[PDB]
């Protein structure tokens, strides 16, 4: 963990001095920060996919594990998942809306979303930006000459940027292992797709040979846009995660609930201790459980002069117990620590406010609401670079006017917040507002049908006339 | 193993984190690279051939480290000394295909083709020597390309001037001699006086297989004994090793296409 | 820590006391302000960014830890995290408004804001202020001839200052290191950019020379503004930041839950203790977990004058124990400190009423807007430099009329605090608001088309005519 | 250690830069009536 998710060498990003064409003459430098990702990025990632999974160390770390009687008890708790999924609901559960003031451009925005289905998309870049702090989406035209999004996994995927303060991207690599499911053999062969500015190199590695790219089939293919596909998008400035700060914790109390496992497991609830010198028949022991009295009879000794002495018999209950005070005191702490780096609504020490759900929600998420708007400044950075490349392709089709510009529009973000219709209704009634039956019937599910309904209105003020 | 006494091997080529006289090497602060690496010459010089097959070659090692030294001395080894192979074999190819040093595999060198055709110079480093080193390859209609030198007589180098134009003969700063490219050999093999030219497009080399790594915790090292004889296992006596190997061919298309100068 | 936050050389303001003339013709003052920068003042901004990236002194001070057998069980909290995100969020998650009285002056100022995406960069600003308790900003005439603006790290920037009393900027410096991936050799190079009132200065260096600064290529780069373009903001007069002073109870804190975890890994929970004179059969113990009775019969002792004696024998359980209520009383008062003095809201000690989440939240956050109060003083203070230099590359490049003034501008600022849209509706249409149809449509979001509607409603609206 | 070396030392894989391939299978077989079978042969 440690040793993995704070080296220095992960989370860093790659930078190259030369232009496009100097790294492209140049293939090998290519290679040289693919070993590096694999070396030092790609760990990070795995790890913080395997508490997703909730794969946590406690599962894996066997080697001093005991089982030469006992059980195992090793714990996950999937603290990870239940923070994650959390955060990113709260951001992008409600889908952006488009504003803007061409309705040629909006539309072609519009059309564009709705054939890829943008809003899942964005929900599941939102997603890996809480696991992995960092995503990435490629752009392509298709077979089928349509303009196609796709997600690109963090875990094969890297941008190499210009050294300049602008830091543009100039390159962008993706490297995937190829295998069958029989796994025969070498699983170590590597498919490197390298987008540039003007199309995709494609080549084929192995770890094996150190990486050295060769040429695939159609080793080249141009692309209609005019700058490199791929995007970026970053959870904040850091490209940190969302529960990478609080990794060390889950572990604590993994291996605290794991211990009490043990300890539950391992010792006796109570037993019948019986002292003294004594005959016990073992048969005679299994009436233990049904018998009501229990006659000790000590030993009685003889000394060698004539005198007689009797042995300490003694017999009673004892059973196990332990500091019960601490470990929850202990336990909790780890909990509400892990609710508070992470401005997670602790369930357990949790009152609802009154009836109302809204502000309370507004108040207790407003720790996670100050995150959320500069997470939401970032993905806005990328979306602008997601309608610049969707215009340059739309242009160069002809399939818009060269004279529009994509840049005015305006992304609205909505919270997903809980709403309430009856409230909403009266405040929009009142006020001043307008709702044609149809649509005011179509809010209500008492209505069997919303649409006959207006008929057998009809039917009614139209007897009232006579 | 049960020796707590720092294991001796044989040969001592395992990295260990504990010397001999018990020191440690804890807190150890990384190596710095003090000289450049090295590059290949025959690679800088000859002609590439592409190839699949064929006459190549295998070249190797295996690097044996003590993980107590991987753990607490120096974690990043690994990765620092890839570089440091990758020299190894480059300057194994350059010695066997330009000296014929080093038990050189194949029957081909640029040493047996000056032996073999005598182009041979004997005579200290002169304009007059320099021209004549260059007139043994244009006598049969072939151009020098380049020159191969022992860095060290740069010294010599610098003392040469034409006495028409009144100049130097050599640009130490371009390290270029009569306008031809220099490039130098660090190997002891090539002495202070010897300097040796020719046509390199004439040198043909390939490379079936780039330079392979492995790392493994798990084999047996025959080729290692423990103090009492038995081989190294590196799983059970807790060791790592790391194993390169490379394949490199060598050809010559014309043998006459080299001259060597040599002090008398 | 100490010994890096609290030295006297760091955080010093340099000063020069020659013209910019005198300063430019001996660069090797340079030299020294550099060398002083990187052996005083990195270090310390050097931590600050560690404990914001949540490695904390625990983590890294392994030099005395033990694992012979223990877990090592080292902690990091990430308060600094989430205070700087906290105090952040609070002062800039609401973007700036600008206002002028002059149209032509404020449509340059939103152009330029739009073009640099502002609203992003003053949030990263904001951050860094938290951070490290001051921020850079750089701006440059870009290759395509638009005015840029871009931040400046704070680790690899700095100005020197006019000596007088009015501390005019002399000099701004910017330095980094430049290598490839690979390298990690002897010549650590910095290469050197120095922003004078009428051009850059490029030169490079390395700290084995003794940073002699070098000329390089392209030596000189001019630039059409007339004053330095490098901007400091600070985050309060002393330029400190906003955990700085509590970073010693951060590492209090961890301290104390990683003695705790030690304490739970390495003692056993409870164990069966038997004393007394007996025949334990190490393979009869296993059944420890399943046995009923326990029968422990003593040792009877024969003495030679022919006594006898019995062995005292005893039984019963015993379990680990610490102070947990000196303990927690402990950590919850070093929680509470830690929040008291960041003015940050303490979760674990909180209750809120009703429902308006944005009075209460001023009434808790009083003592963090007195703070902001005064940063945002400061932030205007720069952002009127920032226009003074655009005002002036606009009318060198004559893309606006030399007659105008940047000075009027009129910075208005709003808090993040949490809103109520529906009481803010009845507040604006009572007391004789008016609004139009489709932007009223436009904040409820149960009209699934706010404009398709408004047909809807014409059509209703006719037919009730017949 | 099936197969040795020209010198007689055991095989090694990784120091000599070589791979194998090993396959394995269980099988079970079981006559549930010894009368049940019958054979005729040349006499």
């Amino acid at each position: 963990n440690i040793n993995y998710l704070f080296n220095d060498e992960a989370n860093v990003v790659y930078t190259y001095d030369g232009t496009e064409s100097d790294l492209l003459q140049n293939v090998n430098e290519v290679s040289k920060y693919i070993e590096h990702h694999m070396d030092y990025q790609r760990p990070r990632l795995k790890v913080l996919s395997d508490y997703y999974e909730g794969k946590t160390k406690n599962l894996v770390e066997l080697t001093r594990r005991k089982e030469e009687y006992m059980a195992d008890n090793r714990v996950a708790h999937d603290y990870a998942s239940y923070i994650s999924d959390f955060i990113n609901g709260y951001f992008l559960g409600n889908p952006i809306q488009y504003q803007d003031d061409d309705k040629d451009v909006l539309e072609a925005i519009e059309a564009f979303n709705d054939l890829n289905d943008v809003e899942s998309h964005n929900r599941s870049l939102g997603l890996d930006l809480s696991i992995y702090g960092k995503a990435y989406e490629l752009m392509i035209r298709n077979q089928d000459d349509e303009t196609r999004l796709y997600k690109s996994d963090a875990m094969s995927t890297f941008i190499i940027y210009d050294n300049t303060v602008e830091r543009n991207s100039i390159a962008g690599v993706r490297y995937l292992r190829t295998k069958p499911i029989d796994k025969t053999d070498e699983d170590e062969v590597f498919t490197v797709d390298l987008f540039t500015s003007h199309g995709v190199y494609r080549y084929l590695t192995n770890r094996t040979n150190g990486l050295k790219l060769t040429p695939r089939e159609n080793s080249f293919e141009s692309h209609s846009f005019e700058r490199m596909p791929i995007t970026e998008f970053s959870n904040n400035e850091r490209r940190k995660g969302d529960y990478e700060k609080v990794i060390t914790l889950i572990d604590l109390y993994d291996n605290a609930e794991s211990d009490t496992a043990n300890y539950m497991s391992d010792l006796n609830d109570a037993m019948l201790l019986i002292k003294g010198n004594l005959n016990l028949d073992p048969v005679e022991v299994r009436k233990q459980k049904e018998a009501n009295v229990l006659f000790l009879e000590p030993t009685v000794y003889v000394d060698a002069e004539g005198r007689e002495t009797e042995g300490s018999v003694d017999g009673g209950y004892i059973y196990k117990q332990y500091d019960v005070q601490g470990t929850e005191a202990y336990k909790d702490r780890l909990n509400s620590d892990i609710h508070m780096f992470t401005n997670t609504p602790n369930m357990k020490d949790d009152n609802f406010s009154g009836t109302q759900s809204g502000e309370a929600m507004k108040y207790k998420l407003f720790g996670l609401e100050q995150r959320t708007k500069t997470k939401e400044g970032l993905f806005t950075k990328g979306l602008r670079r997601r309608a610049k490349l969707l215009e340059t392709i739309l242009k160069n089709t002809r399939s818009i006017d060269a004279n529009k510009d994509f840049n005015t529009v305006r992304y609205v973000y909505n919270r997903n917040l809980p709403k309430s219709l009856i409230e909403e209704l009266k405040a929009y009634i009142d006020s001043g507002g307008k709702i044609s039956q149809t649509t005011l019937m179509s809010l209500f599910s008492f209505f069997q049908d919303p649409e006959l309904e207006v008929k057998k209105i009809e039917e009614d003020e139209k007897e009232s006339i006579k | 193993s049960n020796n707590v006494k720092p294991q001796v091997f044989n040969p001592d080529n395992v990295m260990m984190h504990e010397k001999k006289d018990g020191t440690l090497m804890n807190e150890f602060t990384t190596p710095i690279l003090q000289e450049v690496m090295e590059n290949s010459k025959i690679m800088q010089l000859g002609k590439y051939e592409p190839m699949e097959g064929t006459r190549a070659f295998k070249l190797g090692v295996i690097l044996p480290v003590t993980k107590e030294f991987l753990n607490y001395t120096y974690s990043q080894f690994f990765e620092e000394m890839k570089p440091m192979i990758a020299e190894a074999f480059y300057k194994k190819f350059d010695e066997a295909g330009i000296l014929n040093q080093g038990n050189n595999p194949f029957g081909k060198s640029i040493a047996q083709s000056i032996e073999k055709t005598n182009k041979v110079i004997k005579g200290d480093f002169t304009q007059d020597n320099i021209i004549d080193l260059e007139a043994l390859l244009e006598d049969d209609e072939l151009e020098a390309n380049a020159f191969i030198s022992k860095t060290q007589n740069r010294s010599l180098l610098r003392k040469i001037v034409d006495p028409e134009t009144k100049e130097r003969i050599y640009d130490r700063n371009s390290d270029s001699l009569d306008g031809l490219p220099v490039v130098n050999l660090k190997s002891s093999n090539l002495k202070r006086g010897e300097l040796i030219t020719g046509d390199f497009d004439k040198l043909i080399y390939g490379i079936p297989q780039l330079i392979e790594y492995k790392i493994d915790e798990t084999a047996q090292l025959s080729t290692v004994k423990n103090e009492d004889g038995t081989p190294v296992n590196l799983f059970e006596q807790d060791m790592v090793a790391l194993r390169a190997t490379m394949h490199v061919a060598l050809h010559i298309a014309d043998d006459k296409a080299f001259a060597k100068l040599v002090p008398a």
